[PDB]
C-alpha cells in the first residue's frame, strides 16, 4: 500500500531536500556558536584539487558509522546546477572540468526521531538527553550533523553530541584531509615527473605527512590515515586518479625488485665458477636453463640391453663418461640440497652447462650455453666435436663383453 | 636503409626450452585459417588459435621434440600435424572435425631439420629429414607405412632443406653447407650430392622457392637466399648454367633464421632474417632494407600468414622471448618500401602532366608547382 | 568513443633515442631540432636522391656546455624580417655539486643562417630560478614588430630577455614594460601562448599554471593596455593551451586530469561558451596537442596525445551541417596507437614537396608520418580534374 512513498520521501530516499535543511538550518543554527550553545563545531579543509571529494565522502561515512551506529548519512548534493533547492539524492555513487559543484552531507537517527521520549544514545550522545517524560512537558531533543561543501572548503557542524566525539571528529577530519592533500601532492610530484620536468618539482621541498619521512607506499596503497623517487619515472617505458597514478608507479617500481634477482644470481653463479663450490638449489636450475639457449644436442643407445642389473650397468656407463667428461675439464654441479647429472666449464665468454640422463633406450646429452661473441661461440662449438658419444659406446661394450668373456654370471 | 616500429602485437604464455626449428604456423584443423604450433623439449605440442594467450589446444608425444610439421604428407589431400622427436619417433595427429597420436612409427635418431614437399614431381609428396651427422634421408608413405628411400651422405653439417624449381622445370632439393656453400642432392631414383661453394666454417642458413609475380605460385621458383652467422645475406637465382648472384648485403649481427613474406602485397616475397639480439631486416628483391629493432634478445623466430583478429589471415612475425612470452606481431603491412613523397609519385602518372598541360602549366620551376599542390591540398575554396 | 574512419598516417621512419627527452625538447627550424636530456641534440632532415628520399639525423654540439650539464628547455626563431638570422636559446641546469645551476645559452652568428655557425655563438647568463619554458613573441614597437625571448621562472614570473644591437646581445628587461598581462601570477606558468593578430595592434594572451589557473586577455600593443581579462580554476595541470580560430575565435585547454575542452567565442561570450571532446580521457594523461588541418578539408583538427601511447583526432562538425540536438559539436575523428608515451609534435614540409609531415618525439625516439600517399594521389587528382572542367564550363 502506502510503504515507499513514506520512506523515498519523509526519509530522504528519493525526492527532494526540505526546504529547513535547504537553507534554515545553516542560518542561526551556525549562529549558536555565536550566540554560545551546545552545539559548537568548525572545520578548516582547504583540500588542493577538488578530485579527492569521493574518497573523503566515502571515508568520513566510514566514520561516521564507526563512532554512530544510529547516524544515517545521506549526500544530499543538488544534482540540478541550476540555484534554488535542487538537492537531489545521489544514491552510493565531475561534469564539467571548471564546475565548482555544492554538497550536503547529512547524518540523522530515525529511530531516535521515531519518538523522543528516553535515552537516545547515554554517555555517546547529546550530552544534553533525556527531558521530562510527562505529557506535555515532553521531551525535544535529537542529534544531528550538517556538513557542508563547497568547491574546496569543508564547514563541520555538529548539534547535541558527546563534546570527546565532536573533538575527535574534527581532528580526525582534519588528520584525514591532511592525508588526501600528502596524496595529492605525490600525485602532482608523478605528473611533473612525466613531462620530464625532474628537478622542477619533487617530493623533498613541502601537515604532520609532509615531513621528509614520508612513506611513499603507505600513502599511495591507503585512502586513509593510519631509488630516489624525484627520479623514479626516467628512461622506463614500461606498461579516482590517486589510485590510478599510484599503483602504475608501483608496478613500475616492483618490475625491478622482481627483476634484479635474476641479474645478481647470474653474476654470482657466473663469478664463482670462473674462478663446484656448493650444491647450488634446485631451483636455481630452473633460472640457470631458461636464461640460456638449447645449442647442440647428441644422442646414442645402449645397446648392452633386451631392468635392475641393466639400470646398475646404465649408471656405471653414466660414471664412465662423466670420468671422461672430467679428465677434459668440465667440473660436476651438486645438485638437490632440499637419475640426472649435470656439468659445467666456465669460460671468459660465458658458462657452458651439459646434462646426461637416459630417456627410453637411448641416452642423451644436451649443450646450452650462455654468454665479442663470436670467440665465445667459437669455442661453443668446440665441445661439440669432442662430444664422441659413439666411439665411447663402442668401446665400452666391448669392453663390457670382455669382461663377461673372462667371467661368468 | 630506412627504420619502421611496429606497435600492434599479442602476447602468448609459452613456458619451456624449444630449439630453433621446433616452431612453425599452418593451418590444422583446414579451416583455411593457419594456427600457430610449437614443440617443447618437455615432450608437448601446443597450437594456438586467433589471439588468446592460453593455449588452443596441446596434445602429448613420447621424447623430447625437435621438428614440427603441418601438411598433406600422406598424399590424401588433407592437412596432418606430425611431429619428430630426437629419438627416432614419428608422430601424427589430425584434429579435424590429450589429443594422443594415431600413427607411431620408430626412424633414425639424431633427427635435426626436416621438410615436406614433392622433391621427385611424382604428385606425392616425400616427408626429407637431415641429420646432425651430415645425412640426409628421404621417406615416402605407402598404403600405411612409412618406407625409406635413397640416403645421401655430406662433410659440411646440415642446416636447412629446399625445394627449388630447377632449371629443367623440375623440383630440386639443396641444403646449406658451412663455410656459405650449399649441395644439391640427385634422388635418382624414379656422385649423388653436388656441392657449390660461392670464413671456414662459419654457420650458413638457407631459403628456396621465392615468388616473382602474382598468384604464379603454382609453378614458380628460381630464387634463394644465404645467411652467414657473421652478418652475410645473399639473394641469387640458380638458372641453367652458373647461378646469377641477384645481391648481397653485409651487415654486423649474428643471423640465425631466414624467412620469406609478402608484406606490400604485390606479389613479390621478401627476404625476412633475424638475429640473436632481435635486429630483424626486410628487404626486398632490389636491395631495399627495412630494419625492425626488438629491445629483446630472441631465442626462436617465425614468419608467414597467420590468422588473429577479425578470422582474416594477414602476413605476421613470430618472436619468442627468454621471459616465456610469445610475441606475434600482426599488423606489418607496408603501403612500400621506399621513400618517396608526392613530386615524384604522382610525376610518374601521365594524366597529372596533360591535366597540368591544360592549366597553363609545364613543370619547370618546382616552387610553382609547391604553391598548386598547396593550394589543391589545404585550400579547397 | 568509438573512431569514424581509419587513420591515413603512414609511418616513413624512426630514429631510435639513447636518452628521454621532455615536453620542451622539440624545436623548429627546413630542418628539426631535438634535444635530449642528457645534453645530445639532434637535426632532422631529409635528402633527395635521384627518385627517392632518405632521412637523415645528424648530432650536433654546442660549444659552452658542461658534460654533466642537463638540458631542460630548448627553442628557436627566426631573426626580424627587417633583420637576418635565427637565433637558438637553451636553458640547462649545471649541477653544482647538490644544487642546480640554471642559466641560458643563446646562440646568434651570410653565415647568420648557417647553423653549423651558429654552433658556437652562445652567452652565458644565470637564471637563479629553475626555468620552465622557453618561448618567444613578435611585438609591434614604435611601427616595426621585434621578435623577442619568454622564459617561465621558478618564482611565479615571466622573463623578458630582449636583443640589444648596440651591444649585439640579450638582457633581461622588466615584462610589465611590454606585456601587462603577464604580471602577478601566483604558481609556475607550464604553457604559455602569444596568439598575434594579422594586421592590427591587438592580440589574445593564454596561459594556464601548475595550480590549474587558466588566464586568458586580450591585449593591445599600440597603446599597451588591457581590454579585458577572463580567468578559470580548473583541476590538475595544464598541459596546453592553444588560442585557434575555429572558422570569432577559441581556446583549447588540455588539462591532465580531466577532458580536454575548447571554449568557443572569446570576444563575444567571454569563456561561458565549453565544449568537451568525447572520451580523451580514458588514455591516461593528455601530455600534448595539436590544432591543423589533417583531413585536408580546409577546415582544422585537433590532435591530443596522450601518455597512454594514443593519437587521437577528432573533427568539428560545423553548423553548416547543422544537425538539430546533436548540433555542431566535435566528434572523434579517428585514434591511432604507438608503444612509448608521446611527448610532442611537429607540423613541418619535411620532405620539400608541399604536404606536411608530422614529426612525433616519443620516449623512444622520433616517428615521421606521412599521409597516406594513395589517398593523397587519387584527391589531388580528381580535384584538378573539377578545377579544369569547372573552367571550362565557366569560359
Amino acid at each position: 500500500r502506502q510503504k515507499r512513498r513514506t520512506t523515498q520521501l519523509e526519509e530522504g530516499e528519493v525526492g527532494t531536500l526540505h526546504p529547513v535543511f535547504a537553507r534554515v538550518a545553516q542560518r542561526w543554527m551556525e549562529f549558536m556558536v555565536q550566540i554560545g550553545c551546545a552545539s559548537v563545531s568548525r572545520s578548516s579543509a582547504h583540500m588542493v584539487s577538488r578530485f579527492l571529494l569521493p574518497s573523503i565522502l566515502s571515508e568520513f561515512t566510514a566514520l561516521v558509522t564507526s563512532m554512530a551506529g544510529d547516524t544515517s548519512v545521506r549526500i544530499f548534493e543538488q544534482h540540478l546546477g541550476s540555484e534554488p533547492e535542487i538537492f537531489g539524492p545521489c544514491s552510493p555513487g565531475s561534469p564539467r572540468p571548471a564546475a565548482e559543484r555544492h554538497l550536503l552531507l547529512l547524518g540523522r537517527n530515525f529511530l531516535q526521531w521515531r519518538r523522543p521520549t528516553q535515552q537516545a544514545a547515554k554517555a555517546m550522545q547529546r550530552f544534553e538527553p533525556g527531558g521530562d517524560g510527562s505529557s506535555g512537558r515532553n521531551a525535544p531533543r535529537q542529534r544531528l550533523l550538517l556538513l557542508e561543501v563547497v568547491d574546496k572548503k569543508l564547514q563541520l557542524l555538529t548539534y547535541n553530541w558527546a563534546p570527546d566525539l565532536g573533538a575527535a571528529l574534527g581532528r580526525a577530519l582534519v588528520r584525514l584531509v591532511q592525508w588526501q592533500n600528502a596524496r595529492a601532492h605525490l600525485i602532482f610530484c608523478l605528473l611533473s615527473q612525466k613531462l620530464g620536468l625532474f628537478h622542477h618539482y619533487g617530493q623533498l621541498d613541502f601537515n604532520p605527512f609532509l615531513l621528509p619521512t614520508m612513506e611513499v607506499e603507505t600513502l599511495i596503497r591507503s585512502a586513509s590515515p593510519p631509488f630516489p623517487f624525484d627520479e623514479a619515472l626516467r628512461d622506463i617505458t614500461a606498461a579516482d586518479p590517486v589510485t590510478y597514478h599510484g599503483q602504475q608507479f608501483l608496478e613500475i617500481k616492483m618490475a625491478e625488485r622482481r627483476e634484479l634477482e635474476r641479474q645478481m644470481k647470474m653474476e654470482n653463479l657466473f663469478v664463482t665458477w670462473q674462478q663446484a663450490t656448493m650444491p647450488i638449489s634446485a631451483g636455481e636450475l630452473e633460472t640457470l636453463k631458461q636464461s640460456s639457449r638449447l645449442v647442440h644436442y647428441c644422442a646414442t643407445a645402449m645397446l648392452f640391453d633386451p631392468e635392475p642389473w641393466l639400470k646398475e650397468l646404465s649408471l656405471a656407463f653414466l660414471q664412465q663418461y662423466v670420468q671422461y667428461l672430467q679428465s677434459i675439464g668440465f667440473v660436476l654441479v651438486p645438485l638437490r640440497p632440499p637419475t640426472t647429472y649435470h656439468l659445467q666449464r666456465a669460460l671468459p665468454g660465458g658458462i657452458i652447462l651439459m646434462e646426461l640422463a637416459f630417456q627410453g633406450c637411448y641416452f642423451c646429452v644436451k649443450q646450452f650455453a650462455l654468454e665479442l661473441s663470436m670467440l665465445f661461440t667459437e669455442e661453443c662449438d668446440k665441445v661439440r666435436d669432442l662430444m664422441h658419444v659413439h666411439s665411447f659406446s663402442y668401446d665400452f661394450h666391448l669392453r663390457l663383453v670382455h669382461q663377461h668373456v673372462l667371467g661368468a654370471h | 636503409m630506412r627504420s619502421v616500429s611496429y606497435v600492434q602485437r599479442v602476447a602468448l604464455e609459452f613456458s619451456g626450452s624449444l630449439f630453433p626449428h621446433a616452431i612453425c604456423l599452418g593451418d590444422v584443423d583446414n579451416d583455411t585459417l593457419n594456427e600457430l604450433v610449437v614443440g617443447d623439449t618437455s615432450g608437448k605440442v601446443s597450437v594456438y588459435k586467433n589471439d588468446d594467450s592460453r593455449p588452443w589446444l596441446t596434445c602429448s608425444c613420447q621424447g623430447m621434440l625437435t621438428c614440427v610439421g603441418v601438411g598433406d604428407v600422406c598424399n590424401k589431400g588433407k592437412n596432418l600435424l606430425v611431429a619428430v622427436s630426437a629419438e627416432g619417433w614419428f608422430h601424427l595427429f589430425d584434429l579435424t572435425p590429450e589429443q594422443r597420436p594415431v600413427f607411431k612409427q620408430h626412424i633414425p635418431a639424431n633427427t635435426k631439420v626436416m621438410l615436406i614437399s614433392d622433391i621427385d614431381g611424382d604428385g606425392c609428396r616425400e616427408l626429407v629429414v637431415g641429420y646432425t651427422d651430415r645425412v640426409v634421408r628421404a621417406f615416402r608413405w605407402e598404403e600405411g607405412q612409412l618406407v625409406s628411400l635413397k640416403k645421401w651422405m655430406l662433410e659440411g653439417q646440415v642446416d636447412s632443406l629446399s625445394v627449388t624449381l630447377g632449371p629443367l622445370g623440375l623440383p630440386e632439393l639443396m641444403v646449406s653447407q658451412p663455410g656459405c656453400a650449399y649441395a644439391i642432392l640427385l634422388c635418382t631414383w624414379k656422385r649423388d650430392v653436388v656441392l657449390h661453394q660461392t670464413n671456414k666454417n662459419v654457420s650458413t642458413h638457407l631459403i628456396g622457392n621465392i615468388k616473382q609475380g602474382h598468384g604464379t605460385e603454382s609453378s614458380g621458383s628460381g630464387l634463394f637466399a644465404l645467411c652467414t652467422l657473421d652478418g652475410t645475406l645473399k639473394l641469387m637465382e640458380e638458372m641453367e648454367e652458373a647461378d646469377k648472384l641477384l645481391w648481397s648485403v653485409q651487415v654486423d649481427h649474428q643471423l640465425f633464421a631466414l624467412e620469406k613474406l609478402d608484406v606490400t602485397g604485390n606479389g613479390h616475397e621478401e627476404v625476412v632474417a633475424c638475429a640473436w639480439d632481435g635486429q630483424t631486416y626486410i628487404i626486398d628483391h632490389n636491395r631495399t632494407v627495412v630494419r625492425f629493432q626488438v629491445d629483446e634478445n630472441i631465442r626462436a623466430f617465425c614468419a608467414g600468414l597467420y590468422a588473429c583478429k577479425e578470422g582474416r589471415n594477414s602476413p605476421c612475425l613470430v618472436y619468442v622471448t627468454f621471459n616465456q612470452k610469445i610475441y606475434v606481431y600482426w599488423e606489418v603491412q607496408l603501403e612500400r618500401m621506399e621513400s618517396t613523397n608526392l613530386v615524384k609519385l604522382l610525376e610518374t602518372k601521365p594524366e597529372y602532366h596533360s591535366l597540368l598541360q591544360e592549366l597553363g602549366v609545364d613543370p619547370d620551376d618546382l616552387p610553382v608547382t609547391r604553391a598548386l599542390l598547396h593550394q589543391t591540398l589545404y585550400h579547397p575554396d | 568513443a568509438v573512431a569514424a574512419g581509419p587513420c591515413p598516417l603512414r609511418e616513413d621512419s624512426f630514429t631510435r633515442f639513447s636518452s628521454q627527452s621532455n615536453v620542451y625538447g622539440l624545436a623548429g627550424g627546413g630542418e628539426l631540432l631535438a634535444a635530449t636530456l642528457k645534453g645530445k641534440v639532434l637535426g632532422f632532415r631529409y635528402q633527395d636522391l635521384r627518385q627517392k628520399i632518405r632521412p637523415v639525423a645528424k648530432e650536433l654540439q654546442f660549444n659552452y656546455i658542461p658534460v654533466d650539464a642537463e638540458i631542460v628547455s630548448i627553442d628557436t626563431f627566426n631573426k626580424s624580417p627587417p633583420k637576418r638570422g635565427l637565433v637558438v636559446g637553451i636553458t640547462f641546469i649545471k649541477d653544482s655539486g647538490d644544487k642546480g645551476s640554471p642559466f641560458l645559452n643563446i646562440y646568434c652568428d651570410g653565415s647568420e643562417y648557417n647553423l653549423d655557425s651558429i654552433a658556437q655563438s652562445c652567452l652565458n647568463l644565470e637564471l637563479q630560478f629553475t626555468p620552465f619554458q622557453l618561448c618567444h613573441a613578435e611585438v609591434q614597437v614604435g611601427d616595426q614588430l621585434e621578435t623577442v625571448f619568454l622564459l617561465s621562472g621558478n618564482d611565479p614570473a615571466i622573463h623578458l630577455y630582449k636583443e640589444n644591437e648596440g651591444l649585439h646581445q640579450f638582457e633581461e628587461q622588466p615584462v610589465e614594460n611590454l606585456f601587462p598581462e603577464l604580471t602577478n601570477l601566483t604558481s609556475s606558468v607550464l604553457w604559455l601562448d602569444v596568439h598575434n593578430f594579422p594586421g592590427t595592434s591587438r592580440r589574445l594572451s593564454a596561459l594556464g599554471c601548475q595550480s590549474g589557473y587558466v588566464r586568458v586577455a586580450h591585449v593591445d600593443q599600440r597603446s599597451r593596455e588591457v581590454l579585458q581579462m577572463w580567468s578559470v580554476l580548473q583541476d590538475g595541470p595544464i598541459s596546453r593551451v592553444i588560442v585557434f580560430s575555429l572558422s570569432e575565435y577559441s581556446v583549447l585547454v588540455a588539462s591532465m586530469l580531466e577532458p580536454a575542452v575548447v571554449y568557443r567565442d572569446l570576444l563575444n561570450r567571454g569563456l561561458e561558451d565549453q565544449l568537451l571532446l568525447p572520451g580523451s580521457d580514458q588514455f591516461d594523461s593528455v601530455l600534448c596537442s595539436l590544432v591543423t588541418d589533417v583531413d585536408l578539408d580546409g577546415r582544422p583538427e585537433v590532435l591530443v596525445a596522450t601518455y597512454g601511447q594514443e593519437l587521437l583526432c577528432y573533427k568539428y562538425r560545423g553548423p553548416e551541417s547543422g544537425l538539430p540536438e546533436a548540433q555542431h559539436g566535435f566528434h572523434l575523428l579517428w585514434q591511432r596507437s604507438f608503444s612509448s608515451p608521446l611527448l610532442a609534435m611537429a607540423h613541418v614540409d619535411l620532405t620539400g614537396d608541399g604536404l606536411q609531415e608530422l614529426a612525433v618525439v616519443s620516449l623512444k625516439g622520433v616517428h615521421i608520418l606521412q599521409h597516406s600517399l594513395i589517398q593523397a594521389s587519387e584527391l589531388v587528382l580528381t580535384r584538378l580534374r573539377h578545377q579544369v572542367e569547372q573552367r571550362r564550363r565557366r569560359l
